[PDB]
């Protein structure tokens, strides 16, 4: 989904635009809660009903030519919420 | 016949499915908690005193020189009294993991109302059974000399079959007869051509020279078979010996409760009758010294909570009283989960 993000980063640091790997790709891992979830409209509190997700976010890639290596990405904005990419949800209790 | 309801005190959430009440000198034990050893309990064990219908739940250290054990969710637990000790064997950890690992336990003292357990560790060596749950473990006795039996179960797929769209399915366990030593761990596995699918969730009643595996539960046919079995064996001095008989009027039956009402007769309280539906009717069964006898008993009256529940759990006390217990409706919204009770037989 990042793929003219990662061309545009090895057009910057000035490699060729075609270049087999490898790639290292330093991915962040994250687990934690989301506390309530529950639509009770109203009449009484129904439950509680607490869920919690497992999430990843790509926050770097390196690659190395020949001998050095170089920052080809770099995520900005890392402890953001846009960048967060949910992978499993469960409506279960932490 | 004689349904009474039991409160409990303020460490109600240690109690899950699949706990195991050990019984030592009249007295009670509890075992298998949630979650890991805490913090204030360190090794997992409990006292299950109950007077005046109101239930605690107090903790019981271990020896010097024991072995601290994970609490198992669904192991097989026999009743070894040959000095007096429980044998658990495989279960199921709280990572659902299946463990492997035979655990034994006895006391070492008991004085000023204190116990101290003495759970050490046995491996086994020769044919050694994949760790399963929903199994049955015996001992039986001949020549005088002591032999332990044990019965298949279900566990997961070996580590070939086993990809992670499905990792946590499970199989019926091979239904073979193990014979296992307790004086030095050896495991010699024996096929019977009389046994036919796997079996998980049974009944096993031992008398001296044979085992009754009734009921039990099918997995991959998902029916309950109606065969209750014989495994009549003898232990020479040289190779031991199995054999096995299919005999008629068995009843379908899975995880239901054992317990010990009379010398040499026994009580069945309600597993289930089919998946979905449950199990109301109790069973009396009588031994003797070659027949078998089941009967019906006289149907004790239940609250309407349980003629209205899905599903229940529970094990027997030892003292002709089983402990069993309801899941509280979540559609009240005002519940501490587990309602339960007591049934006595006397
Ligand atoms: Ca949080």
């Amino acid at each position: 989904d990042m793929e003219e993000d990662i061309l545009e980063g090895m057009r910057s640091q000035d490699l060729d635009d075609y270049l087999n790997g490898p790639f290292t790709v330093v991915v962040k891992e994250s687990c934690d809660g989301m506390g309530d979830v529950s639509e009770k409209h109203g009449s009484g509190p129904a439950v509680p009903e607490k869920a919690v997700r497992f999430s990843f976010t790509v926050m770097r890639i390196t690659i190395e030519h020949g001998s050095q290596n170089v920052k080809v990405f770099e995520e900005p904005k890392p402890n953001s919420e846009l960048c967060c990419k949910p992978l499993c949800l469960m409506l279960a209790d932490e | 016949m004689s349904l009474q309801m039991v409160t409990v005190g303020h460490n109600i959430a240690l109690i899950q499915p699949g706990f195991s009440l050990m019984n030592f000198d009249g007295q009670v034990f509890f075992f298998g908690q949630k979650g890991w050893p805490k913090r204030s309990c360190p090794t997992g064990v409990f006292h299950f005193d109950i007077k005046q219908n109101h239930l605690k739940l107090k903790p019981a250290i271990f020896s010097k020189d024991s072995c601290y054990l994970p609490p198992l969710r669904y192991p097989a637990t026999c009743s070894y009294k040959g000095k007096h000790q429980y044998i658990i064997h495989g279960g199921k950890t709280p990572n659902n993991e299946l463990s492997d690992k035979i655990y034994i336990m006895s006391v070492a003292c008991k004085n000023n109302k204190k116990v101290t357990f003495r759970c050490t560790e046995k491996d086994l060596v020769g044919d050694v059974p994949e760790p399963r749950y929903g199994h049955s473990i015996d001992v039986v006795y001949s020549r005088g000399k002591s032999m332990g039996v044990l019965f298949g179960g279900r566990s997961y797929m070996p580590s070939t079959q086993r990809t992670t769209e499905k990792w946590n399915s499970v199989a019926d366990c091979l239904p073979h007869v193990f014979l296992i030593d307790f004086e030095f761990g050896c495991a010699t596995s024996y096929i019977l051509p009389e046994l036919q699918d796997g079996l998980s969730f049974h009944v096993s009643i031992a008398r001296n020279d044979t085992v009754y595996i009734l009921g039990g539960h099918s997995l991959a046919s998902n029916i309950r078979p109606a065969n209750l079995y014989r495994i009549r064996v003898d232990l020479p001095l040289g190779t031991p010996a199995v054999n096995c008989t299919v005999l008629p009027g068995g009843i379908s039956v899975s995880s239901a409760i054992l317990t010990q009402t009379n010398n040499d007769e026994f009580v069945i309280v309600g597993g289930y009758q089919l998946e979905n539906q449950k199990r109301m009717v109790c069973s009396l069964v009588s031994l003797g010294d070659n027949t078998i006898e089941i009967s019906e008993m006289e149907t004790p009256d239940w609250t309407s909570d349980i003629k209205h529940s899905k599903i229940w759990f529970g094990s027997n006390m030892g003292n002709g009283t089983i402990f069993l217990g309801i899941p509280g409706d979540n559609k009240q919204a005002m519940s501490e989960a587990f309602y339960f009770y007591t049934l006595r037989c006397s």
